[PDB]
């Protein structure tokens, strides 16, 4: 009971509830956390 | 026709050469570092995918920022914030 | 009252500008690299 799962499908997700297809979703419809460590490396600007 | 006036100091040109050399080299090396960092993150996304399946709590907490409790609904994580409890209000039973 | 003596070479000032620019930029980028490395280690502890 309480079964509800998202599965990756194409470029988006497919959402099932209680072992019955419910509907598709895009990637944008889900808040995205990040496992990435930012590194904002800029460059020595040109100087004359 | 005209006559050309030449500055008596060339230090602008040598300074330009020094700065250009340093700028080019530092920019090259930093570009390589940035690209390597990018590839490393895109590369460790796999470890992060396959660690969250072991215990979603730690991965979700360290990822979101808070101290949350999570489980996996297939290919996504469902989260919920955890309520703090003061340290002095705990008892460990002996046995 | 007094009179001010001016050096005939400005290359100290331009050298100072070049070195300051390079120092500032390299220090900024290396600080970012160090902070990213720190965060990566604290992140892979999991």
């Amino acid at each position: 009971v309480g079964h509800r799962r998202y599965f990756t499908f194409g470029g988006g997700y497919v959402y099932f509830e209680e072992y019955a297809y419910s509907h598709q979703l895009s990637r944008a419809d889900i808040t995205t956390v990040s496992t990435f460590i930012d590194l904002n490396i800029t460059m020595l600007e040109d100087h004359e | 026709v005209e006559r050309i006036k030449t500055t008596s100091s060339i230090e602008f040109a040598r300074l330009q050469f020094t700065y250009n050399h340093i700028q080019r080299h530092v920019n090259d090396m930093l570009g390589r570092v940035a690209i390597a960092w990018c590839e490393l993150q895109n590369h460790e996304l796999t470890l992060w995918n396959e660690a969250r399946k072991l215990n979603p709590n730690a991965i979700a907490s360290v990822t979101v920022g808070r101290r949350v409790s999570a489980r996996m609904l297939g290919d996504v994580m469902a989260v919920s914030t955890c309520v703090p409890v003061a340290a002095d209000n705990v008892i460990v039973q002996n046995s």
